[PDB]
RNA sequence: GCUUGACUGCGAGCGUGACGGCGCGAGCAGGUGCGAAAGCAGGUCAUAGUGAUCCGGUGGUUCUGAAUGGAAGGGCCAUC
RNA sequence: CUUUAAUGUUUGAUGUUCUAACGUUGACCCGUAAUCCGGGUUGCGGACAGUGUCUGGUGGGUAGUUUGACUGGGGCGGUCU
RNA sequence: AAUUCCUUGUCGGGUAAGUUCCGACCUGCACGAAUGGCGUAAUGAUGGCCAGGCUGUCUCCACCCGAGACUCAGUGAAAUUGAACUCGCUGUGAAGAUGCAGUGUACCCGCGGCAAGACGGAAAGACCCCGUGAACCUUUACUAUAGCUUGACACUGAACAU
RNA sequence: GUUUAUUAAAAACACAGCACUGUGCAAACACGAAAGUGGACGUAUACGGUGUGACGCCUGCCCGGUGCCGGAAGGUUAAUU
RNA sequence: AGGACCGAACCGACUAAUGUUGAAAAAUUAGCGGAUGACUUGUGGCUGGGGGUGAAAGGCCAAUCAAACCGGGAGAUAGCU
RNA sequence: UUUUGUAUAAUGGGUCAGCGACUUAUAUUCUGUAGCAAGGUUAACCGAAUAGGGGAGCCGAAGGGAAACCGAGUCUUAACU
RNA sequence: CCAUAGGUUAAUGAGGCGAACCGGGGGAACUGAAACAUCUAAGUACCCCGAGGAAAAGAAAUCAACCGAGAUUCCCCCAG
């Protein structure tokens, strides 16, 4: 589903308005894209899908941070 | 049609009548046109609206060349 | 209804006004008038201004 | 109690009249209602303030 | 469950010394300058809320 | 001819409305105008020329100001 | 200042040459007894496409509703202060 | 004219007599060219009209054969029903009377029949109106919205040319 | 030929044919929040949609309105800054 | 050769009569149409309710269809009787 | 039963028996009644516990004004006889 | 090419059921507003996930107001 590996954004749920409040069920999905992570470590690339938010957070965190952190979670690459 | 229309009614006529005891700024009559005139102790509103400016009986008398009708206040 | 309201304001800088209607057709001239003034409890002249 | 007999005095009507609104089931209008004109406390205007 | 003041009359009566409630008058927002000032000072102080009106207005207000 | 009473604060007592309200008002206070004065003037001979509340706008205001000083905002007055 | 021309300073607008993101419902290899999927090799495309947030337009495609009363029945006409 | 209101238009044909049909007229109230026009063999439980044959369709019904209806034995319902000692007439009367008034008539009770009335039975009227009822459907009704489309930003980086 | 099973079988619907239009194949389109599937294991001599309705003779005039298509100079105009 | 002809099975259901507390909650009798085909039929399978399916009648979707049935919100609401 | 009006040929009922419709909770106002009285009364809770404790609070004895404020006065107004 | 993916064993653990209560992910409409859009109904009904005997919450980047209080939960007031 549409669920973010590093952040875990998934998709909520709101309210679209109008000029006369007239509110609506709608939902909000995150920005999410795959992408191919180089890791060093292993010197292979592996794919995540990954929020735009996500993204920011590899560069500052750093590759091998983010990951050990899944790892924690546990699941499958 | 294109008739049919008319105004509220707006309860003219003698309020108080010969020999009434009245306050001060008591209205006697309401009227359109002087029917009646002011007389002593007897005032004349905007609308023609006569009113006691004195405590007393109402007395209306007939007086003039006119043969007009007038009310006066027998302040007592 | 063509006729549009207006204001007076007071000259002596109370900030007291009146509010009244002129013909914009004729008389362009500003309306000058002496009337009372409550806040310095005298009459006074009122100065046509713009209602806003 | 209502509805009990003629000899009550409140029987067959319960005391509601005729098949009006206070006659009904749950029936009546609510408070300040003016029977369709906005009621006193709305044709009033606001004022004042709470210190 | 507790009675629920009517909040819209309770912005706009407030009780007397002798259980009545007074209101401001009507008619005084956007179109007076038309009136006659005569007619606006009249307006403008407080006024008493009349009888066939007390039993409504005790309704909306059952705390106060 | 001269003028702004088309005045400000009020108002005894009445009228007419179920009510909201509408209408009439001598007189009082402060300041005016016209008269030599008595006096008259709170618009127009009178009765039509009009629209409640909410919301928002403008001016004024030592009323309020969520720890305190302000302020915002609100209230009041004028007014759209 | 106008008509402007050149000159210095800034965002963008397309076009192109790229690949490295991204795309490949191109080829090949492997997982593998597999027209799925994944990985690898290669080709092509390529900072587009595509998607997210925000935003303008369009939208009976699909919804929720409104569409007054009086009235010699109703509608039509007329009327509403 | 599957279209013509006036209208049974007018003329002709058909009939003894044709508001239909067929042929024309054009005055097309208010036909008309792919929301197709005009024709068209064949086809049609297709619509209208005519003729022959044929006949109880009818003039005008008669008889006969069966199955019911009728009687006996056995078994044995139903809808409906405020209560009934449940006549006619005229008048009255939630304004069309078995029940009121007046008056007339009528011994008590079955069976086979007919349906004039009991505003007969059936089903809280489908027409009409109303409710600030319901639902579907339509649209340049209102307010939205999926979808489609526009741009900014992100995913998305580096040279060159104008 | 088909149709209102249970009051309507028709002149209605379908129909072969005709024309317009969309669609270059990761096709348009449709079903699916998406993946995907149908279209189609087809490729414009194809497919979808629309109207007309064998065949015969034919299908005239209007692009103002409403749509659609193309253009983009100017006017106006969102998020953003 | 033929969505060819006549005509049984088979399938349809045009007319009339009966029946309408039916023999039968749609049939029977006498006629009627198709009857090698766009036929008919058996056994399985698939499409689900604002959805399906429909040679299109608002038809059909378990004797119910201008939004199936069952349960729930729910003792909806009902200025009406 | 519903009506201006029903023997009405307006609705209801074949009959009997059983069942079947103004309740409950909380708050508020008014009346009656009882207690105390310028005072009245506790709630949760404690508690061998329908007692007692708990006066946290609530209403009343002072109002006027939008409010600040003032106060048997107060507001309105420059000021009110 | 190492590797990695993958593959084969062996150990543990989980699967389902069950009334309400609880946390979380989704989430109506009828209705009320005497219509109806904001609003109300209502984060209710319902669906889904998870846990326990309770759950959840919980040890101040909290309140107060220049005096102070000192986690969370629950009850009565404050207060319609
Ligand atoms: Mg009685
Ligand atoms: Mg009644
Ligand atoms: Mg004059
Ligand atoms: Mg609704
Ligand atoms: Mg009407
Ligand atoms: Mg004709
Ligand atoms: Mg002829
Ligand atoms: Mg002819
Ligand atoms: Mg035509
Ligand atoms: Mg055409
Ligand atoms: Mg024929
Ligand atoms: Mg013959
Ligand atoms: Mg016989
Ligand atoms: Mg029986
Ligand atoms: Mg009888
Ligand atoms: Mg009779
Ligand atoms: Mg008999
Ligand atoms: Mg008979
Ligand atoms: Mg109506
Ligand atoms: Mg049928
Ligand atoms: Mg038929
Ligand atoms: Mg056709
Ligand atoms: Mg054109
Ligand atoms: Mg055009
Ligand atoms: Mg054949
Ligand atoms: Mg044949
Ligand atoms: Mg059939
Ligand atoms: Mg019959
Ligand atoms: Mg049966
Ligand atoms: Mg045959
Ligand atoms: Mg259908
Ligand atoms: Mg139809
Ligand atoms: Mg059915
Ligand atoms: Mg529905
Ligand atoms: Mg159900
Ligand atoms: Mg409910
Ligand atoms: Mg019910
Ligand atoms: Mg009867
Ligand atoms: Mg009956
Ligand atoms: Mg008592
Ligand atoms: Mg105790
Ligand atoms: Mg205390
Ligand atoms: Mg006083
Ligand atoms: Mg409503
Ligand atoms: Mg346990």
């Amino acid at each position: 589903s549409r669920v973010c590996q590093v952040t875990g954004k998934r998709p909520v749920t709101g309210n679209n308005r109008s000029h006369a409040l007239n509110a609506t069920k709608r939902r909000f999905l995150p920005n999410l894209h795959s992408h191919r992570f180089w890791v060093e470590s292993e010197k292979r690339f592996v794919t995540l899908r990954v929020s735009a938010k996500g993204m920011r957070v590899i560069d500052k965190k750093g590759i091998d941070t983010v990951l050990a952190e899944l790892r924690a979670r546990g699941e499958k690459y | 049609t294109r008739n049919g229309r008319d105004s509220e009614a707006k309860r003219l006529g003698v309020k108080r009548f010969g020999g009434e005891s009245v306050l001060a700024g008591s209205i006697i009559v309401r009227q359109r046109g002087t029917k009646f005139h002011a007389g002593a102790n007897v005032g004349c509103g905007r609308d023609h609206t006569l009113f006691a400016k004195a405590d007393g009986k109402v007395k209306f008398e007939v007086k003039g060349p006119k043969n007009r009708k007038f009310i006066s206040i027998e302040a007592e | 209804g063509i006729r549009e309201k207006i204001k007076l304001v007071s000259s002596a800088g109370t900030g007291h006004f009146y509010t009244t209607t002129k013909n914009k057709r004729t008389k362009p001239e500003k309306l000058e008038l002496k009337k009372f003034d409550p806040v310095v409890r005298q009459h006074v002249i009122y100065k046509e201004a713009k209602i806003k | 109690r209502l509805g009990r007999g003629i000899g009550s005095g409140l029987g067959k009507t319960g005391g509601r009249g005729h098949k009006g609104q206070k006659s009904r089931s749950g029936g009546g209008v609510r408070r300040g209602f003016e029977g369709g004109q906005m009621p006193l406390y709305r044709r009033l205007p606001k004022f004042g303030f709470t210190s | 469950p507790k009675i629920k003041t009517v909040r819209g009359a309770a912005k706009r009566f407030k009780k007397t010394g002798k259980g009545g409630f007074k209101h401001k008058h009507a008619n005084l927002r956007h179109i007076l300058t038309k009136k006659a000032t005569k007619r606006k000072r009249h307006l403008r102080p407080k006024a008493m809320v009349s009888k066939g009106d007390l039993g409504l207005v005790i309704a909306c207000l059952p705390y106060a």
